[PDB]
């Protein structure tokens, strides 16, 4: 099963809700420096060295639009999310082969960056909503290995 | 097991949580167990709904005691060995939910310093946070 | 998703094909026996220190039996998992509150007792099998959490 | 970190394993891969397909550096702290695949050696693993 009916629109909601622009590549950028050994699978962007240079890499701000553009699929076709991650996961397992805690970094970091973006407006109710929800992104992108 | 220019980062931001270490371990164990319900095992005594004052109480508890390992900072292991033996031994905690709530608190911290909250003392804090479930892990008793 | 039907049929085909019996009571007194603190969640048992009395216990080859039952209507029923996996998660969930790698040091243990149980009868494919099928247990069986 | 009686207990169950070292490391990393297959990106290189030859020889190399760990058993981080350093350095692996790979060499251990796999020596060989994995854990460069 899944959350209240009220509280994964309540997560759709906020996440209408956050300053849509540069949270993915913020996280991206909180990822790759807090968790230095991550870019081990990122080598090929470039600048991944320096925060600074992270933050003006435009290869890191795309990922991270582009993450950004995954999780606004994912979560407004949140009732299916094994049919929205499909060639993501397909990437992910087969190309990528990213081992599945880092999948676990990403959504906690993600989870960090948004409380730091919202402070006030992050009731914990919604950050267990959103640890839940980025559980289910993670373990509908990490099943073609299983 | 960090610079002296990250120390002193922490040791400021850690200044900048200041007074607010009773507030910050009691809306830390709020979203720990509104976030990882399987805890609730280890406090069941205690009324498991909205803003508990016993909850305030043992989260102002261990929040100093992390404050305890700030104020030891290179000794972490030799301040924490005490602890590490009565969760391990006494109340038989498994040993990532350290981790767990070691990462709830910099949910928590970013939340409540988002002025000072940079990736850098982000790093820092989460290495600090990190070692600090390292020796809790290490089960000396 | 999940495998082929090809090879989840050997995953029922080789489970019927176990020594149906005491699988599961080795493989509960060989959780609590290498990992001694999971037995917090088993004090009311009783004969949980020593594995001579673990074996003896009724209590836990009766728990043994119970979830090698657990097992076979989760195995015979295998396409409907959470219908199927639904007191046992209350339970586990609600009443229980187990840490959800205790399920991981279990199936584990199981994947263990089987290869010990088998030897030449264990092809690693039926083991990756395996561990897909336990894990996919424990996340029915760890999901009121959430 | 263990007593003399199942220390003497491991060191001759692994003398059981004896000259089939090579076959043991072999099918822990045809286990390993065909089980856990995110660690297939640490060795590109290989046929990742059935029954591999460098599979079998790196598998053989891995369980003679565990046979060293086994020979210096009360010295474990100072026997793998060079492979600590470069498995957290060179290579860059998750620490917790270590782990992984001790458990599966568990199940392959107990799939070849049935008639010795007591639950003691089961939990013996366990602590053990859990060690090698905690010092290789331990990233000292
Ligand atoms: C948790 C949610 C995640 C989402 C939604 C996501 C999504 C994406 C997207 C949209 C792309 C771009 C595909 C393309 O442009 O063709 C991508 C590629 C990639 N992802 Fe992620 N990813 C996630 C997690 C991760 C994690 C944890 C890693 C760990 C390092 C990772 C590593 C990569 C890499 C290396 C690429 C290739 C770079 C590229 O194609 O430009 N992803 N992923
Ligand atoms: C991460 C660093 C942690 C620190 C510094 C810490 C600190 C402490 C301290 C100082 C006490 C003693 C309170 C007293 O005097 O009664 C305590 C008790 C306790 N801790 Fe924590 N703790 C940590 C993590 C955890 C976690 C993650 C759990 C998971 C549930 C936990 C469970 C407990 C329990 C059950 C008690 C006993 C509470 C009581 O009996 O009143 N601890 N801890
Ligand atoms: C992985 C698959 C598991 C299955 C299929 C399973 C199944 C069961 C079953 C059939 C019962 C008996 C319910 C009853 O008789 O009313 C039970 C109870 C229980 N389970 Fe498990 N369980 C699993 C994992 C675990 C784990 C990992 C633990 C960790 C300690 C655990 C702890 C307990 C406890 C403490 C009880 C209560 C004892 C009792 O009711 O007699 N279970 N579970
Ligand atoms: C658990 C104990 C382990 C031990 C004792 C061990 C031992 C070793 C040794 C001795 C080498 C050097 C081989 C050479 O001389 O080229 C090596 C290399 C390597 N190890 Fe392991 N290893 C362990 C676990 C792992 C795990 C779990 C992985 C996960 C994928 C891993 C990945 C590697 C890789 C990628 C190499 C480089 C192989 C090459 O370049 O040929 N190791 N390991």
């Amino acid at each position: 099963v899944h959350l209240t009916p009220e509280e994964k629109s309540a997560v759709t909601a906020l996440w209408g809700k956050v300053n849509v622009d540069e949270v993915g590549g913020e996280a991206l950028g909180r990822l790759l420096v807090v968790y230095p050994w991550t870019q081990r699978f990122f080598e090929s962007f470039g600048d991944l060295s320096t925060p600074d240079a992270v933050m003006g890499n435009p290869k890191v701000k795309a990922h991270g639009k582009k993450v950004l553009g995954a999780f606004s699929d994912g979560l407004a076709h949140l009732d299916n999310l094994k049919g929205t991650f499909a060639t993501l996961s397909e990437l992910h397992c087969d190309k990528l082969h990213v081992d599945p805690e880092n999948f676990r970094l990403l959504g906690n970091v993600l989870v960090c960056v948004l409380a730091h973006h919202f402070g006030k407006e992050f009731t914990p109710p919604v950050q267990a909503a959103y640890q839940k929800v980025v559980a289910g992104v993670a373990n509908a992108l990490a099943h073609k290995y299983h | 097991v960090l610079s002296p220019a990250d120390k002193t980062n922490v040791k400021a931001a850690w200044g900048k949580v200041g007074a607010h270490a009773g507030e910050y371990g009691a809306e830390a164990l709020e979203r720990m167990f509104l976030s990882f319900p399987t805890t609730k095992t280890y406090f069941p005594h205690f009324d498991l709904s909205h803003g508990s004052a016993q909850v305030k109480g043992h989260g102002k508890k261990v929040a100093d005691a992390l404050t305890n390992a700030v104020a030891h900072v290179d000794d972490m292991p030799n301040a924490l060995s005490a602890l590490s033996d009565l969760h391990a031994h006494k109340l038989r905690v498994d040993p990532v939910n350290f981790k767990l709530l070691s990462h709830c608190l910099l949910v928590t911290l970013a939340a409540h310093l988002p002025a000072e909250f940079t990736p850098a003392v982000h790093a820092s804090l989460d290495k600090f946070l990190a070692s600090v479930s390292t020796v809790l892990t290490s089960k000396y008793r």
